[PDB]
């Protein structure tokens, strides 16, 4: 279908022209290879007497034939004081271009040799130097990036600090317990969820077997996530259309504490609200994000509808309890605002979606694999797609601020 | 720049050009 490909490119051209109206910040960067994963690291540095701050991303590569890498990248973001750079006028477009219109703001800092594509990479909250990765093989890997060179050996020899065993297939779900240092959950296409405790690894060993294996799902487990306050609770979602809440203290690992028929299709992602301890979201192939209360899982609270294809990722804002975002197979990324649920709309606005749909990011031209909210700069998002594009963006203030 | 109605409208209509 060459016509749809032509339409997408023409629609991108319209979105690009519009950016100064809708964004305070928009950067588009072409990675050497596409990344399946994206997570902002928590640290930020503010060098002396300069107009920018430096933030960092955990990324990966997706090469079919070539050497893949675990990647750490730096991103410069402008301070509120900063001056406009007017040295890049363009007579064709009739514009100066904003912050990061040209190369200079994004850089690859570290590349660590990694066997196969990086399906997902997530840092350990208690020690951001530690990064777990999901590979196309069964072995979940842990890297302490300070124990590695910044520039890799060209042999491409993958030498992880730990190799975590338990699974029979690859997966995507990866979640560190923010209250129990070293406790990692993993989901897989083998229908299981594994749990490792790496806080007390003997003698500087290199392999670790799974402490527990949860076997409740009857299909591919797509995502897993710890509760953010309760160290024994965690959720999982799967192609069996189910949301499961698990208790690690329970003696039966084949049955969850609770099971819910959450969707009319595969459930691909979940995320706990970081402010409200009972709220969580799930995304699905039925094109909806569902909202849940842990204290009554029989009743779905709400359904966010508008997405034009399957949803694979969902994340809450780290700064605003009412704000979340979702992405998937369609090129658009949606930002929702639950406070605006039920607000009456004119028919003209209702054509574009329900009132709780705050923003549609149209900067990508291919399936979005992952995105991450910047924990230190409110409203900044990093999103990555299958065509190599990485965008760091921020919608215009007046969209969310009246 | 634009009214609340128009800025919201542009926020949910990514692929339609913005005019004044
Ligand atoms: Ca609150």
């Amino acid at each position: 279908d060459a016509v749809e490909e032509r339409v997408i490119n023409e629609e991108y051209k319209i979105w690009k022209k519009n950016t100064p109206f809708l964004y305070d910040l928009v950067m588009t960067h072409a990675l050497e290879w596409p990344s399946l994963t994206a997570q902002w690291l928590p640290d930020v540095t503010r060098p002396e007497g300069k107009d920018f701050s430096i933030h960092r991303l955990v990324l990966g590569t997706h090469t079919s034939d070539e050497q893949n890498h675990l990647v750490i990248a730096s991103v410069q973001l402008p301070n509120d004081d900063a001056q406009f750079d007017a040295s890049h006028y363009d007579s064709e477009k009739g514009e100066f271009g904003g912050f990061g219109s040209v190369s200079g703001k994004i850089e690859i800092e570290i590349k660590i040799n990694h066997e196969g594509e990086v399906n997902r990479a997530r840092y350990m909250p208690q020690n951001p130097c530690i990064i777990a990765t999901k590979t196309p093989s069964s072995d979940v890997l842990v890297f302490d990036y300070t124990k590695h060179p910044s520039k890799p050996d060209p042999s491409g020899e993958c030498n992880p600090d730990l190799r975590l065993r338990g699974h029979q297939k690859e997966g995507y779900g990866l979640s560190w317990n923010p209250n129990l240092s070293g406790h990692l959950l993993s989901a897989s296409d083998d229908h299981t969820i594994c749990l490792w405790d790496i806080s007390a690894v003997p003698k500087e060993g290199k392999v670790v077997d799974a402490k527990t294996i949860f076997t409740g799902h009857t299909a591919v487990v797509e995502d897993v996530s710890w509760h953010l306050l309760h160290e024994s609770l965690f959720g999982s979602v799967a192609d069996d259309q189910k949301l499961m809440i698990w208790d690690t203290r329970s003696n039966n690992t084949s049955k969850p504490s609770h099971s819910v028929d959450a969707h009319t299709a595969e459930v691909n992602c979940l995320s706990f609200n970081p402010y409200s301890e009972f709220i969580l979201a799930t995304g699905s192939a039925d094109k909806t994000v569902a909202l849940w209360d842990l204290r009554n899982l029989k009743l779905k609270l709400h359904s966010f509808e508008s997405h034009k294809d399957e949803i694979f990722q969902v994340q809450w804002s780290p700064h605003n309890e009412t704000i979340l975002a979702s992405s998937g197979t369609d090129r658009r990324l949606n930002v929702w605002d639950l406070s605006k649920i039920g607000e009456e709309q004119s028919p003209e606005d209702a054509e574009d979606g329900p009132p709780e749909l705050l923003f549609i990011h149209g900067g990508h031209t291919a399936k979005i694999s992952d995105f991450s909210w910047n924990p230190n700069e409110p409203w900044v998002i990093c999103s990555v797609s299958e065509d190599n594009i990485m965008q760091v963006w921020q919608m215009a203030e007046n969209i969310y601020n009246d | 720049l634009l009214s609340s109605s128009e800025t919201k409208r542009a926020a949910r209509r990514p692929y339609k050009p913005i005019a004044l």
